């Protein structure tokens, strides 16, 4: 509840400064309005897109690499228990296949950025 | 009714749709109006300014063909699409309903040319998504005409 | 002759490739040479407050457009159209029309300080020295008006300072 | 389909001058890059016909406004060479130290700004810093901050103020030791080097070819150099020497750039031990004008005064295409002469109308965001391009 | 009584806005050397709070610096308009400020009144780093003087 | 839409000839020559043509295009551009 | 009188290649007018598109009509990309030209022989 209250907090002032930058320049002394924008053709800022695949296995990539993390957290619990044997073998088994994983797709043509 | 870029008038109107939709037609039709477009003003003026036989005659401009009724409106807010004031003052004000009388020198007595409404509205509304020309569907109001 | 660089011999060997790694894993060269020659930011910075400061300058220099006229002022502009004559960017204007003493001097010089590029030619091409660039550099006018001068406001200018284009002038007149 | 079509940017925060341009590219990468030049056209060659020799003679001191007193010097030659003169010793070794002067500034503009333009924000400031002292200079000498010509055919006028020479030398002194600051401030950078290394090379018959000279050749094999095969003035006689690189790298070029930047102190040093007191101008009455003292008092040098001023000195009918070095390469001016006074047709050669034209092939092989860099890397000024 | 506060106000967003009003550097040709020794170091712009950045959506005025050719001068005047409303116009360099040592010929614009409005004109080819800095002071010293609210209280 | 006929091209030849405003439709015929008839300019029968191809049409090239002249060309250089019945 | 002809021997090949020329304009008016956002009609556009090539119908020489030709595909090959604004494309039609008085007496009445 307290956190929550925190939250609220920092929620308001986020929208109430928000509000006060809209206010404001459309409460300025002046405000005038005439030019046209044109949205229009196509080559203003680049033109189209052939949206490419290399960012996208980045964002694919930051999945699997994710799953293995988090996967991953909470070790610092489990590296104290009765266990130690296991524990050593399947923690460095288990970041050592992240590795696995990362080293694969650096053997192939994947990464390499230019194309 | 002046009409043109930055005026107070059409502009008000595509400005007017926001929230409650009530800006006017609340008893509906009533309303005959022709406006006119800027340019054809102005040069009204330059050539009443620099032309004799100008002086000490009084009269008025008329948008030439278009003479709408209140389906003005719903036009230019048809095309152009979708996106401190006063009182009666203002909505009787724009709700003001004549062209008066006919005999005054209209505008070719002042020789000068007259311009339809639809391009030059074209080019002030602008706005919508930009991106496709259509048609648009011009009202052609002239009722009685 | 040719002392030509980059080419060399990257060493291999061992005691060089330590070194490479140790450069290339722990920033050493970066960290050391750069952070440090930047900590060289103790040294007092070279800035002067132009309002209540002004950096140097030369008796040479080139301001504004002075008419200048003898001791007992005759008007030491002549009209002889030379400074005109020789304008690259053509923007001068003299019309002389022989005065009531039958002396002649100009009814209308002008410049437009807009097309003017600040030559020196004018000063060096006026056989009297009527006309010399002044010290000060006093602009900034807020209309396209402003810029043009008269004879009148060229006059009113070499009024304004005159023994500072006296001090320049017999300073420098060895030199030409 | 794929590709696209993007543009420039106005500017960097330091931008001389803009270009657009227009690259047809592949995913992150450009196949094609077509740079649109002519933005900043101000018709200099046409104006040029219709003033005389001394009045056109700013135009080529602004037509590449960075490094200026080297296109003095270029167009003086031009005119002196047509004209059969020589000026006297004193006006050569003048001329010579301002230009290496000169070659300087050009050479530090072009590092630092492609610096700031990469990132890099701070050595722009170290520099342009000493940049202000040589400008400091200027303003003693020609009596103006930059434009001022300070040079005439049959030589220079308006020799150096008393105790100037002093002050270049005290400048000259440290230039060693700051410059060698921004060689620690680069330079084994692991971060403007990775970003510069391979990017851009050329193959030496190729940039003869598509007609590069500057440090273009210099820094990729094909050793040549104009002050040292044609010298065009007592810049003969002084020692130094100049580099060249082996990886044609566009890292070589900068270095290149660099050691011309400390050679350019070698020559000033030696310049200034070996300053002859002769004259400035001429001794030819009717090309260049009197000194005012001879002016007044006597009355053939007041003559010519008056009309080498109205009229201009008159300059024999003929051809020629005079070429010397400038910090961005090789610049020249060609005269076409009918007997007269004004000139008739002078097309200006600029360096960086040629080496622009090379981006097509140049940047073929590396993505946009290294295209900044391959853009920057030879020495350009768009002011001079266009002309 | 309320005018009072008005007054202040308008001292107020008005010292404010001109004591930083940081531009954009259009910067066409020679005179943009001379700006960048306005950023030097010796003649620093920073100390007078003006900052350096580049994008007109950002910038506070404008300079115009170096020659305008009628092939650029079409996106100058889409630079200045695309600009926060409140914006101002400095003119730097014979060339901008009524065409300079060109004025002739065709491609160069003569003026870049003919384009858009302008209000300090600085002269010098190119004007000494002192002098530009002399203008932009004298900017400020335009905005000083605005009283631009208290006539919008129509009094 | 089956396979093409004379009735259909003639139909859609004559109407989009009627379509088109510059054109009296006071007399238009099946054997009328252009220029001649009609009194339109070069420039007007490539335009035309052209039209021929955004509707219906599609193929056409230029010296194969110029020769046209009259509607029933138009007709018959369709058809047998397309298909014999 | 001898020549070197560029693309053309006889003024037929000539008349070819400024035909398909407007071909080209005639199929690519629509796609810049609404490319740019211009207030002109379509129909409007193409009558000042065949106007221009009207003003020159006159020329004999195919060297000439040739030049011409490269003069078009090169304006063309500018407008078909975004090279120029909207700016140039208008600047074809006049607004900004004050009308120009082309009877006599009002000539006379005002410009003092132009
Ligand atoms: C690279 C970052 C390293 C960070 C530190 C970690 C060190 C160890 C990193 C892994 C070694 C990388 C060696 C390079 C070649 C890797 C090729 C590879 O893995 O291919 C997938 C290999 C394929 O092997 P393969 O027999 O098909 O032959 C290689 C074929 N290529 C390279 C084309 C793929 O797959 C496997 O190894 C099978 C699944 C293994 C599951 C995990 C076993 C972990 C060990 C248990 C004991
Ligand atoms: C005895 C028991 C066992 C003990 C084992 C102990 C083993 C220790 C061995 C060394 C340990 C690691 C040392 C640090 C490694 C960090 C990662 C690294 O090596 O990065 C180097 C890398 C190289 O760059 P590059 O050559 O382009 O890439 C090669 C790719 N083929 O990238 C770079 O060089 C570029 C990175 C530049 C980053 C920007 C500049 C940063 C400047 C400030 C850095 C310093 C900040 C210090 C911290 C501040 C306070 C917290
Ligand atoms: S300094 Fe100015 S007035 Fe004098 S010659 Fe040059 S442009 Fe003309
Ligand atoms: S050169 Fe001197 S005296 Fe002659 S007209 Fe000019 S200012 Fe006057
Ligand atoms: S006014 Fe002078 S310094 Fe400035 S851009 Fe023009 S020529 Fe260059």
């Amino acid at each position: 509840m307290n956190l929550m209250i925190t939250l609220l907090t920092n929620f308001t002032l986020a929208t109430l400064l928000v509000t006060i930058a809209f206010w404001l320049p459309q409460l300025n002394v002046y405000s005038e309005k005439t030019s046209p924008y044109e949205c229009g053709f196509d080559p203003m800022g680049s033109a189209r897109l052939p949206f490419s695949m290399k960012f996208f296995l980045v964002a694919i990539t930051f999945l699997l690499f994710d799953l293995e993390i988090a996967l991953l957290l909470p070790l610092p619990w489990a590296s104290q228990t009765t266990n130690l044997n296991t524990m050593l073998t399947m923690a460095l088994l288990l970041i050592f296949l992240l590795a696995v994983s990362l080293a694969y797709e650096w053997t192939q043509k994947g990464l390499e950025w230019t194309e | 009714d002046i009409f043109g870029r930055e005026d107070r008038f059409l502009n008000y109107f595509a400005n007017i749709r926001w929230f409650g939709g009530v800006p006017l037609i609340s008893l509906g039709k009533k309303t005959v109006k022709q406006p006119v477009y800027i340019v054809d003003v102005t040069k009204g003026i330059i050539n009443a300014i620099k032309d004799p036989d100008a002086r000490g005659k009084t009269f008025a401009f008329v948008g030439p063909n278009r003479y709408l009724l209140f389906d003005l409106v719903q036009y230019v807010f048809a095309v152009a699409h979708r996106p401190p004031w006063t009182t009666r003052d203002k909505v009787e004000r724009i709700h003001t309903t004549d062209r008066t009388l006919p005999h005054l020198p209209g505008l070719e007595d002042l020789g000068v040319q007259a311009t339809p409404l639809e391009l030059k509205a074209i080019e002030v509304l602008r706005r919508h998504r930009t991106y496709r020309w259509l048609s648009s569907e011009i009202e052609d109001v002239q009722p009685a005409k | 002759t040719y002392k030509y660089v980059n080419l060399r011999e990257p060493s291999m060997d061992m005691k060089s490739v330590t070194d490479r790694a140790a450069q290339t894993l722990l920033w050493t060269e970066l960290i050391r040479g750069l952070g440090m020659t930047l900590s060289y930011l103790f040294r007092e910075p070279a800035t002067i407050n132009y309002p209540f400061e002004k950096g140097p300058l030369s008796p040479r220099f080139r301001g504004e457009h002075a008419l200048r006229r003898y001791p007992s002022g005759e008007e030491r502009c002549i009209a002889c159209k030379l400074c005109e004559a020789v304008c690259p960017a053509q923007a001068i204007t003299i019309e002389a029309e022989p005065r009531a003493d039958g002396s002649r001097r100009t009814t209308r010089y002008d410049i437009d300080m807009t097309k003017c590029i600040y030559c020196g030619f004018c000063q060096e091409a006026c056989p009297v020295d009527a006309i010399v660039e002044g010290p000060n550099f006093e602009f900034s006018t807020e209309t396209h008006e402003e810029l043009l001068y008269n004879k009148e406001k060229l006059l009113n200018n070499g009024d304004k300072w005159e023994a500072e284009i006296a001090a320049n002038i017999q300073a420098d007149y060895l030199y030409r | 389909v794929s590709n696209l079509t993007l543009n420039f940017g106005p500017q960097h925060p330091a931008a001389h001058g803009v270009l657009r341009l227009v690259m047809e590219l592949s995913g992150e990468m450009v196949r094609k890059c077509d740079p649109h030049i002519g933005l900043l056209h101000r018709g200099t060659e046409k104006l040029i016909e219709y003033k005389t020799y001394l009045q056109a003679l700013p135009y080529f001191d602004r037509l590449d406004y960075v490094s200026m007193m080297c296109n003095e010097q270029a167009y003086s030659l031009a005119v002196e060479k047509l004209l059969n003169i020589q000026p006297p010793p004193r006006a050569q070794w003048i001329r010579v130290l301002f230009g290496e002067i000169t070659r300087l500034l050009n050479h530090i503009m072009a590092v630092t700004t492609h610096a700031l333009d990469i990132g890099a924000m701070t050595p722009f400031f170290w520099m342009f810093e000493e940049r202000e002292k040589m400008f400091e200079f200027y303003e003693r000498v020609s009596g103006a901050r930059m434009h001022a010509a300070y040079v005439r055919p049959g030589g220079v006028h308006q020799d150096l103020p008393l105790g100037l020479m002093d002050d270049i030398y005290e400048f000259s002194k440290n230039f060693s030791l700051r410059i060698d600051e921004l060689e620690e401030m680069l330079t084994n950078n692991r971060i403007w080097r990775n970003r510069t290394v391979d990017i851009g090379v050329v193959t030496a018959e190729d940039a003869l070819n598509y007609g590069f000279s500057g440090v273009m050749l210099r820094g990729s094999g094909i050793q040549w150099d104009l002050r040292k095969t044609q010298p065009y003035d007592v810049y003969d006689q002084v020692e130094f020497d100049v580099p060249i690189g082996s990886r044609g790298d566009c890292y070589d070029r900068y270095l290149c750039r660099v050691e011309e930047m400390r050679q350019s102190i070698r020559i000033i040093s030696q310049c200034l031990n070996k300053m002859p007191p002769g004259e400035i101008k001429v001794d030819d009455a009717k090309v260049s004008p009197p000194k005012r003292a001879e002016m007044k008092t006597s009355m053939e040098s007041l003559i010519h005064h008056f009309k080498l001023y109205t009229e201009g000195y008159q300059v024999p009918p003929g051809a020629t295409y005079t070429a010397i070095e400038a910090p961005k390469g090789e610049f020249g001016v060609y005269l076409v002469s009918d007997g007269s006074s004004r000139p008739y047709r002078c097309k200006i050669k600029a360096p960086g109308f040629a080496h622009l034209a090379g981006l097509d092939k140049m940047s073929k092989g590396h993505m946009l965001a290294d295209v900044v860099a391959i853009i920057g890397t030879q020495d350009i000024v768009f002011g001079e391009v266009d002309r | 009584r309320g005018e009072y506060v008005v007054a202040k106000l308008d001292d107020l967003i008005n010292w404010a806005r001109r004591s930083s009003l940081w531009p954009m550097t259009f910067g066409l040709a020679c005179c943009a050397v001379e700006m960048m020794h306005m950023a030097a170091p010796r003649y620093d712009m920073d100390r007078f709070g003006v900052v350096f950045r580049a994008s007109p959506r950002q910038s506070d005025v404008m300079i115009v610096a170096g020659t305008l050719t009628n092939k650029m001068a079409p996106a100058l005047r889409k630079v200045y308009d695309q600009m926060p409303e409140p914006r101002y116009v400095v003119s730097m360099g014979s060339c901008a400020n009524g065409g300079g040592y060109y004025h002739y010929s065709y491609s160069v614009v003569r003026g870049c009144d003919r384009i858009v409005p302008v209000d300090i004109y600085v002269p010098g080819c190119p004007p000494t780093a002192e002098a530009l800095l002399y203008g932009i002071l004298q900017l400020q010293k335009k905005i000083k003087r605005e009283k631009r609210l208290r006539i919008w209280y129509r009094r | 839409a089956p396979p093409l006929t004379l009735e259909g091209i003639k139909d859609r030849v004559l109407y989009v000839l009627k379509l088109y405003d510059k054109i009296d439709p006071e007399k238009l015929s099946v054997n009328s020559h252009f220029m001649k008839d009609l009194g339109l300019d070069s420039l007007d029968q490539v335009e035309i043509i052209m039209a021929m191809e955004d509707e219906f049409g599609f193929e056409i090239p230029d010296i194969d295009a110029e020769k046209l002249m009259c509607p029933q060309e138009i007709v018959d250089y369709i058809a047998d551009k397309k298909d014999v019945y | 009188t001898s020549v070197k002809p560029i693309f053309s021997r006889d003024m037929n090949e000539a008349k070819r290649r400024v035909r398909e020329l407007y071909r080209a304009w005639y199929r690519e008016v629509p796609n810049t007018v609404h490319l740019f956002q211009l207030d002109i009609s379509v129909k409007q556009g193409r009558d000042k598109v065949r106007e221009m090539f009207k003003k020159n119908a006159h020329v004999t020489d195919p060297r000439v009509v040739d030049l011409l030709v490269i003069k078009g595909k090169m304006e063309l090959e500018e407008t078909i990309n975004v090279w120029k604004q909207r700016t140039h494309v208008m600047r074809f039609f006049h607004e900004t030209e004050a009308p120009r008085p082309k009877d006599f007496l009002s000539k006379f009445y005002v410009g003092h022989d132009p």
